[PDB]
């Protein structure tokens, strides 16, 4: 407290002097203790007990004196009860730096997000909203003349209320002219709307309408003619026509929101006036009394008693609280009933309890009623993130300032919090009931309640609302103090109709009656998905987007006509314009990216059912389409338009682009191997080539590192701050050391999403676009930065994170097997296998690589191989049918298409490398295409069997071999009773049994059963060949099988057989974490700062380090089902590197491999590996050797 | 049900597929639990905690909470539940046979007992969309007209669908006209649900809106039916006496 | 089957009001069955034929086994005198559980009044209430005094602590602790197990409900000017009864059991007071046309009673009841509170214009209430009965 702000010492000089004296004594004592830290030595210090007791007494006195000072400051300015002790100390302590107070005005006030100071920052000219709307004080508050924070802040609040009252008086005086008129000039009306604040505009129009109807009903009674009421309705309709004409035009966002609020108001006013139908002729009839009426009395000296809002019996006063630009609600009959019930409860001094299913507008209706009365409503979310310790302070604040308090879902609280908050609500509500007691002296009414163990005065204007969700009921103590209301079915049709009318749609009613049942259909006919949201909020967002689409079409037509010689008329353009097509376009553009492959046909079927004959045509994007095609050609990817191959992938990348345009945070939640990474990389490169803005991506696996290593941490002992990986990246971009802003920065995460590492990201993904650090820094998200999540699923993701982010679902149908086959063939025909660093950058340096067709003999050999493989890699090619059969077969691991396909491609690469080594060993006789063909066809069959049935048992390997034999024409071995997988393809096209390659070794007398002797058998040599194949391409080969089969010994023997190979055994267990791999890298490797970047390479040059991880399955999953070390290995094998937790820099691996062994995942203690990890690993089922192999070995 | 390209296009097929999906899951679950109970009572299976509590509930007649994955009347015993389950699964088998062999269009001509279905409101939604798709009509311009036909297997129009098992509480439907009855409940023979184009005709005073509750507990509302008032009967009498329609009794 | 077809009086017996008292002999046996055998055979016959009468027949079976006067004590009013004085030990709390909305503290208040024993009544729920409770418990245990602890269902943990305190405590011979509750699952099992339990339920019926209503509403409150005020209360009282009794016949009466209770009655009384005071403005008499009928009907249908109602058909029923009762026609001499009652003769609203006249009319109501009073069909009772009958059997299965 006394070393955080210098002004705290000035506020409390006696206490500062006292603490300085104590601190001196305490530091001397602690030095004495540090000299002799033994507990017996400390206990033997002379008079230590008495000194510590005296220090405890004095320190308690200062802490109390400080608490009393804080309580006095809170009592002087009751709104300070809404900020904590640290925030309050910041507010009073930072008196000179007024600009530090602007971050707390949102907690204290309703719509006041900041205050506008003078040039010298000594005079508060006015207040400002979060949107930007400002209210200039009639008489500005002078901080210099009132230096105390409480004094000038109270003057700011009082001048807020007085200004609002005076501006409302002026606005009402102006709008009475429009009310008493038959033709409102659009320009004058828009000028009036621009002049006054949104809440004052809506309130003035409400006051004018209430005054007119009141006068009319009296006139109707005497005259006997309904003419006055008809005139009121006419005027409302004329003003509504003017508002519609204005809202079709192009308006500023603030004026647009004001127009929408005014339209929502006037629709309700016209409805009420039409309800002329019931033939009311008296102003005291309940058909008029039940309506909320506004009686403005400008002559009243007290601003809080100038405007009266009366509904039925109840009669409140406008609190004149600046609400900023709030979201007005469509005044449906359900909301009318809510207003009536809550006002009746408030007049009866009872609280309100709207109950119903979530999303029915309960807390929104409570907040809207509070804002209609000019009150400050605080909504307390009763989820797990509930401030229990602050509840008493906030309750005292509500009682003292006369603010409203709404609980989002009071039944979500746990039993202890529920009971305590119920007791507090009960005492406050009993105090409120005390105000309806006539015996209590009205002249002097100090009604108080027992809050925070003190008598807190309760203002009559405050109220408590308890929104509940049945399935349950109010606590037994609050049942008799609260009036319940069933808000169970919002009138979505009228909400949609009024919002569509406010967006300029002429056929608002038809479109509403279409779009509400359609959203019901989608919510009940689309696959149960967590990211699906067809509620009222989503419907409102869709309607707003449809209005935006309508206005952009209008602007496009207007610009086209301006370019031509044709005249321009906004209303004419709006009339000759399809509203249904715009609504369907908005619905599709909002929902299709989130849809799984099965739900798109369903969505379009339900759509056609509701909208018959209306077709959705996707926007044409020829420039980006051609850039995408060029990038896909460059990256060997497959491109297609519409129904062509790659069409779904291209439409997915276009959807991802539109989501990047709309949102700043977004997710790709397709399954593994569905084209997410290629989609966003190709989009980044296409945008780079199209817009000319450089694109940089920061793939940050959030689970390979801890939360502290991701967001940074500060030492509590020394207050030393460390930047985490994400914070370091964000700060780098914000620093703009190398003009980072001038470049498109995408922060991709590429890891599982859980409600632990995204909590700090919630404010970044929200509209705030701000990262709050435990240090206290507030890092603003730059406009170019795009936070991107590439995930497999959303099983362990919060609805908050899903809602804050755009959604693009990459169903596995997006990526076709033909597309992967084409990619493999193009890469084989283009990229030479033998060439490493050379001819790798030459691919980028050459746009078409003219004159480099015969780059190497390797390239020619693999091009000839691709030619022979081409026929088999067709839509109905042997590979496809075999892959379908592979899916039919059961496997030791969860089968994925890309695991098998990658294993097959690596085996084919090894086949062409074998052709190359044969050519090198026989310069005189190159392998003629004749033999090459036979060999490649046979090796293709071999690779298909060993890649699709590698996980399968011997029976299923035989089944796949028989299926291949049935469905192929290549010459398979003619063995009567020997499996095809028992044969090797030699260099020549002929097969050769594996048993021929098995030698007959002899073991010495000792070491007879040594743990390093491996007797060569058919399984041993076969698996060793597979290891050599898949380790030539440095894949994370995994052998799985029952215990005792020989996985560990075969792996170790084969790895040690390789000369340039350092084998490191890393036994995994449930306690295994990535720090084990980091320790292994520290022990066996070194980091070198190459010009490209940090490279982690083995200390021994010219040798590849293999990390034999003996039990891949064992590492335990989190409570969200994720093995952190497995994710680390996946990152290091996919992205080829990781991130140092000390430097926050990318470290690229060099000459480092991974090999794993497992027991079947069905065994106890073994967890199934993630599909994003299994995609890269080739898994082989090492079954028991069998009678012949056992016979040979033993 | 065997999903094909044309089958998935039919809303009724999709509904029936979801129904039989849920039915099969519960069928095997309940059958496995009963088989375990038989094994324990035969003496060859040890009473685990779940087995012990299941046996206790079956002996006491309390409906097991693991069972009843669909909407069931509250407080109902195990016997009533297994009887209803047998009837529902028999209906699902019959529907399965019609869909598999009778063809997709037969699903339009088959009479469906709303009580047997787990989600009959989804059936009513499907029927509405079917009519809309066949007649190229927009979905929201369709309103439901109910015609109770005492003639067995009464002709079904293109937009008229047959529903059996409907129970009328406290009223007797004669010539598609309701008359207050002192009987406990009158079974409606063959209710015909016809999806007609919505008109601007003003609802007559002799028209009553009756809720079609899922079961006798009146806890789940499926839809509403507009019926004609016979003789000089006030609709307020129908409101006070609690006249309604039950999918199952 | 053969006996059913051959019998000629079987049809009239099946359509009889009380078939359990005249069950025909429809079973075949070698030797005449003992009276309990005939009782069980009749019970089976009633369960098969007329399940609604099963309960009545079940009582007959109990009588033919445990005597005709086995249950006769229960219909008699509870005599807490002897039970509390002897049957209850000083260290055994007397738990007095009422249905939600009912009160049972008045019983022991009158018990202590007639027993001339000092009793201290304490309302539980607040910390000051807890301190008053435990200090009064200590004073009474050391002085042999009676303690009342009202609404102790509000503090379950404090109830557990009280049970633990009473277990070790050794009270005086005249100490008596009463704890009143509204039957909640929150009540500790150990407290219920270690204390005498008394369950109180209100006497069902429109007459009893209206008598409870008139008693609760202050006489002076119903006597305030204008003189029409009393009549309004009467209608309101009637309305309250008509709905609360109708709650017994759910789901036919109300689609679900709403918590229509004292809070709604107080809110409706307050609404009537406010609006009638606004309309009258001090006049001693106002015309029945001047009463804000629309205001009362709307506030009771959407705010007072309609707040709990979430079904649209229940709301429709509530609106129909309010539109039928609260009109100017209710101030006529021939207004019919309930029509087609029992199929013949209909309830007429009392002609009087004073509170005492309305209470007299309530007290002279015939003790022959049927669901036709509530607007329900007269067979609704039968449905209720048969449900209860099935329920009994279900409970009898759970005691197996
Ligand atoms: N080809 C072989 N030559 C020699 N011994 C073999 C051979 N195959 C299996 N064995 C024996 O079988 C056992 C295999 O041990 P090991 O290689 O540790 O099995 P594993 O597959 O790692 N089983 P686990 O780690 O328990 O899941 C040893 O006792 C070996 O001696
Ligand atoms: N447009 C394309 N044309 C051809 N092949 C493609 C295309 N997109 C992707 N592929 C192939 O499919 C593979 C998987 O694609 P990608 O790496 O984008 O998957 P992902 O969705 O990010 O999966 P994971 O969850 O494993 O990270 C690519 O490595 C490539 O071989
Ligand atoms: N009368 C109305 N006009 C416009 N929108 C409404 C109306 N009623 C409800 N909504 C919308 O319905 C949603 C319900 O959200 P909210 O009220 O916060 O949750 P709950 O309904 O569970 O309390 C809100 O997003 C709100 O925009
Ligand atoms: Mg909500
Ligand atoms: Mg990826
Ligand atoms: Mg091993």
């Amino acid at each position: 407290i006394f070393t955080g702000s210098a002004d705290i010492k000035h506020l409390l000089p006696v206490e500062t002097q006292r603490f300085q004296s104590i601190s001196t004594e305490f530091l001397a004592l602690m030095k004495k203790v540090s000299k002799s830290p033994l507990v017996m030595d400390v206990l033997n210090i002379q008079g230590v007990q008495r000194s510590l007791e005296r220090l405890a007494d004095l320190l308690g006195k200062i802490q109390k004196a400080l608490g009393e000072y804080l309580e006095r400051e809170r009592s002087s300015f009751p709104r300070f009860y809404f900020v904590g002790d640290e925030d309050l100390l910041e507010i009073i302590g930072n008196s000179k730096n007024v600009a530090k107070l602007q971050k707390h005005f949102k907690k204290m006030f309703a719509g006041v997000s900041s205050i506008i100071l003078s040039e010298d920052n000594s005079v508060v000219l006015g207040i400002s909203s979060r949107e930007g709307e400002e209210v200039t004080f009639k008489t500005p508050v002078s901080i210099t003349e009132h230096p105390k924070i409480n004094e000038w802040l109270t003057l700011v609040e009082k001048e807020m209320r007085v200004t609002l009252a005076k501006l409302l008086a002026e606005s009402v005086t102006e709008v009475e002219i429009f009310g008493k008129a038959t033709s409102i000039d659009p320009n004058t009306y828009i000028t009036w709307i621009d002049k006054y604040q949104a809440q004052l505009v809506v309130l003035s129009a409400q006051i004018a309408w209430s005054e007119n109807v009141e006068a009319a009903l009296s006139s109707i009674g005497g005259s006997g003619d309904s003419a006055p009421l008809q005139s009121v309705l006419s005027n409302v309709e004329v003003t509504l026509n003017v508002l519609a004409d204005s809202v079709l035009m192009e308006q500023p966002p603030l004026r647009r929101r004001k127009l929408e609020h005014l339209i929502t108001e006037l629709v309700h006013q016209r409805d009420v006036t039409r309800s002329i139908k019931s033939k009311i002729d008296n102003a005291k009839s309940f058909e008029w009394l039940s309506q909320m009426r506004f009686y403005f009395d400008p002559k009243q000296t007290d601003v809080l008693q100038q405007l009266s809002i009366q509904m039925a019996n109840a009669k409140f006063n406008y609190g004149f609280e600046y609400l900023g630009v709030q979201d007005k609600l469509v005044q449906t009959p359900l909301t009318d009933r809510c207003y009536l019930t809550m006002t009746q409860a408030l007049e009866a001094r009872l609280g309100g309890s709207p109950f119903g299913p979530a999303g029915t507008g309960k807390t929104e209706s409570v907040k809207a009623l509070g804002h209609q009365l000019g009150r400050f409503v605080l909504v307390f979310n009763c989820d797990e993130t509930f401030d229990f310790q602050a509840m008493g302070r906030i309750f005292v604040g509500l009682c003292q300032v006369g603010a409203w308090g709404c609980f989002d879902e009071f039944n979500r609280l746990e039993e202890r919090m529920l009971s305590a908050v119920s007791q507090q609500v009960q005492c406050i509500q009993e105090a409120l009931r005390e105000h309806s007691s006539p015996n209590h002296d009205k002249a002097s009414a100090p009604i108080t309640c027992e809050l925070l163990n003190k008598q807190v005065k309760v203002s009559p204007d405050m109220a408590i609302f308890i929104t509940m969700n049945p399935g349950s009921n109010l606590p037994d103590n609050l049942k008799k103090l609260f009036r319940s209301l069933a808000m169970t079915k919002p009138d979505r049709q009228l909400i949609a109709q009024v919002m569509l009318y406010s967006q300029g749609f002429r056929t608002a009613e038809v479109l509403a009656n279409k779009i509400v049942p359609f959203f019901k259909l989608c919510d009940e006919q689309l696959s149960s998905q967590s990211h699906y949201d067809f509620g009222l909020r989503a419907l409102k967002s869709v309607l707003v987007s449809a209005g935006n689409v309508k206005r952009e079409r209008i602007q496009k037509i207007k610009r086209e006509k301006e370019e031509r010689g044709e005249a321009v008329d906004e209303g004419e353009i709006a009339e000759n314009l399809p509203e249904q097509e715009i609504l369907i376009q908005s619905v599709c553009e909002t929902m299709v990216p989130k849809l799984v492959a099965e739900d798109i046909p369903l969505l379009f079927s339900l759509l056609s059912d509701v909208f018959p004959g209306v077709q959705y045509h996707r926007g044409e994007m020829t420039a980006l389409r051609e850039e995408l095609k060029k990038v896909c050609q460059e990256m060997y990817l497959t491109y297609g338009d519409g129904e062509e191959v790659g069409g779904m992938w291209v439409e997915k990348v276009l959807q991802l682009y539109q989501i990047t345009q709309i949102n700043h945070g977004l997710m790709m939640v397709g399954p593994s191997g569905s084209g997410k990474s290629m989609a966003w990389r190709v989009l980044l490169k296409a945008l780079e080539r199209l817009e000319g803005v450089e694109g940089v991506a920061h793939i940050i696996d959030p689970k390979a590192i801890s939360k502290d290593h991701l967001y940074g941490t500060l030492d509590p002992n020394t207050r030393e701050w460390t930047d985490g990986l994400f914070t370091h990246v964000l700060r780098k971009i914000i620093d703009n050391v190398r003009g980072e802003l001038q470049k498109r920065q995408w922060i991709v995460f590429d890891g599982d999403v859980d409600p632990e590492w995204v909590e700090n990201l919630n404010s970044v993904l929200d509209d705030n676009k701000l990262l709050t650090l435990p240090n206290g820094e507030r890092l603003s998200l730059p406009p170019n930065v795009r936070i991107m999540f590439e995930v497999q699923d959303l099983k362990y993701a919060t609805l908050a994170t899903v809602s804050r982010c755009g959604m693009v679902w990459f169903s596995e149908d997006v990526l076709s097997t033909d597309m992967i086959f084409n990619n493999f063939l193009a890469r084989l025909r283009s990229i030479p296998l033998d060439e490493g660093e050379d001819e790798a950058q030459r691919r980028r340096k050459g746009k078409e690589d003219e004159g480099e067709e015969a780059a190497s003999p390797m390239l020619q050999i693999q091009r000839d191989a691709a030619t022979t493989l081409q026929p088999y890699f067709t839509p109905n090619g042997l590979v496809t049918k075999a892959l379908e059969h592979a899916f039919k077969l059961e496997h030791i691991m969860d089968l994925t298409r890309l695991r098998c396909l990658g294993s097959l491609f690596s085996m084919l690469h090894q086949a062409c490398r074998n052709v190359a080594q044969y050519n090198a060993n026989h310069p005189d006789f190159p392998m003629q295409m004749e033999q090459l063909e036979r060999y490649i066809q046979r090796y293709l069959v071999y690779a298909i069997l060993w890649s699709l049935s590698g996980d399968s048992r011997l029976k299923m390997r035989a089944e796949l071999g028989e299926y291949i034999r049935r469905i192929t024409t290549v010459p398979l071995p003619a063995a009567p009773n020997i499996p095809i997988i028992d044969y090797e393809v030699s260099i020549s096209g002929e097969w050769s049994p594996w048993q021929a390659k098995v030698p007959q070794i002899e073991v010495e007398t000792h070491k007879v059963a040594a743990p390093d002797v491996v007797v060569p058998t058919l399984d041993t040599v076969r698996h060793e060949a597979l290891l050599y194949t898949w380790l030539a391409e440095h894949k994370p080969l995994v052998l799985c099988g029952p215990p005792g089969s020989g996985k560990t010994m075969t792996l170790f023997s084969a790895l040690r057989a390789l000369p340039d190979m350092e084998v490191v055994g890393l036994n995994f267990s449930s306690a295994t974490t990535p720090e084990l791999l980091l320790k292994t890298f520290d022990h066996y490797c070194e980091y070198r700062r190459t010009p490209n970047g940090v490279v982690l390479a083995p200390v021994q040059l010219g040798k590849w380090l293999v990390l034999f991880c003996d039990e891949i399955n064992l590492p335990d999953m989190d409570k969200y089902g994720t093995q952190r070390v497995i994710s680390f290995i996946r990152q290091m094998v996919e992205h080829g590197g990781f991130y140092r937790t000390s430097d926050q820099t990318w470290v690229k691996l060099e000459r480092i491999q991974f090999v794993g062994a497992c027991n079947p995942p069905t065994d106890p203690g073994r967890k199934p590996l993630s599909h994003r990890f299994l995609r890269h690993v080739p898994v082989v089922y090492v079954d028991y050797p069998g009678p012949a192999s056992l016979t040979q070995i033993y | 049900l065997k999903r094909t390209v044309d089958n998935i296009k039919d809303p009724l097929f999709r509904f029936f597929e979801r129904e039989v999906k849920m039915g099969a899951r519960l069928l095997q679950d309940v059958r496995q639990d009963l088989a375990d109970v038989v094994q324990v009572c035969e003496g060859k299976k040890k009473q685990t905690n779940y087995l012990r509590t299941l046996i206790n509930e079956l002996v006491k007649g309390i409906l097991p909470r693991s069972w009843s994955h669909y909407t069931v009347p509250a407080g109902m015993t195990v016997i009533q539940w297994v009887s209803d389950f047998s009837e529902r699964i028999k209906q699902l088998q019959s529907v399965s046979q019609a869909a598999a062999s009778g063809g997709a269009k037969e699903l339009k001509n088959i009479h469906v007992c709303l009580g047997g279905l787990f989600v009959p409101e989804a059936y009513i939604t499907a029927t509405r969309q079917y009519v809309a798709q066949a007649n190229s009509w927009s979905l929201e311009e369709l309103c439901l007209e109910v015609i109770v036909t005492t003639s067995q297997s009464a002709t079904l129009d293109a937009c008229s669908f047959g529903v059996t098992g409907l129970k009328l509480q406290g009223a007797t439907c004669s010539n598609n006209k309701l008359s207050l009855s002192n009987a406990i409940s009158t079974v409606l023979p063959l209710t015909q649900l016809r999806w007609v184009k919505q008109t601007n005709a003003e609802k007559k005073a002799n028209v009553v809106t009756l809720p079609v509750y899922l079961n006798f507990t009146r806890a789940d509302l499926i839809f509403t039916v507009d019926f004609e008032i016979a003789t000089k009967e006030d609709p307020r009498s129908f409101y006070e006496r609690g006249v309604a329609v039950l999918c199952t009794e | 089957i053969a006996k059913v077809q051959a019998d000629e009086q079987f049809s009239i017996w099946l359509d009889s009001s009380s078939p359990e008292q005249t069950v025909p002999h429809l079973w075949s046996e070698e030797n005449p069955a003992t009276p309990i055998g005939q009782a069980i055979h009749r019970l089976l016959l009633i369960q098969a034929f007329r399940p609604d009468r099963l309960l009545a027949m079940a009582h007959v079976f109990v009588s033919t086994n445990l005597g005709e006067s086995f249950m006769s004590i229960m219909e008699q009013p509870l005599d807490l005198t002897h039970i509390v004085d002897t049957e209850v030990k000083p260290n055994t709390p007397v738990l007095m559980c009422s249905v939600p909305g009912y009160d049972a503290s008045g019983h022991v208040e009158d018990l202590a009044a007639e027993q001339n024993t000092q009793i201290t009544s304490i309302a539980i729920g607040s910390a000051e209430g807890f301190n008053q409770a435990d200090k009064a418990i200590n004073t009474a245990v050391k002085s042999g005094r009676w303690v009342m602890l009202k609404n102790v269902h509000l503090a379950p943990g404090w109830l557990m602590q009280l049970e633990k305190k009473l277990h070790s405590l050794q009270p005086h011979a005249c100490f008596r602790l009463f704890l009143t509750m509204e039957i909640n699952p929150k009540v500790p099992v150990n407290l219920l197990r270690a204390g005498r339990i008394f369950v109180f339920e209100p006497p069902p019926g429109v007459k009893a409900n209206m008598l409870r209503t008139f008693s609760s509403v202050p006489v002076s409150r119903i006597c305030k000017s204008p003189n029409e005020r009393a009549r309004l209360y009467f209608l309101l009282a009637w309305f309250h009864a008509i709905i609360q009794e109708r709650l017994r016949y759910a789901p036919l009466g109300w689609s679900k059991k709403y918590e229509f209770g004292e809070s709604d009655l107080r809110s409706a009384c307050d609404t009537v007071d406010t609006w009638l005071d606004d309309t009258a403005k001090g006049r001693q008499n106002i015309s029945p046309d001047k009463i804000p009928w629309s205001a009362l009907k709307t506030l009771m249908a959407q705010s007072i009673y309609g707040g709990r109602v979430d079904n649209e058909f229940d709301q429709r029923l509530l609106n129909t009841f309010l539109e039928r009762l609260f009109t100017t026609r209710s101030f006529d001499s021939e207004f019919k509170l309930a029509c087609k009652v029992d199929g013949h003769k209909d309830i007429q609203m009392p002609d009087g214009i004073r509170r005492e006249e309305f209470v007299q009319w309530v007290e002279l109501l015939p003790d022959t209430q049927t669901p036709s009073w509530l607007g329900l069909p007269n067979n609704a009772e039968r449905v209720l009965l048969t449900t209860q009958g099935v329920d009994m059997i279900s409970k009898m299965l759970k005691m197996q």
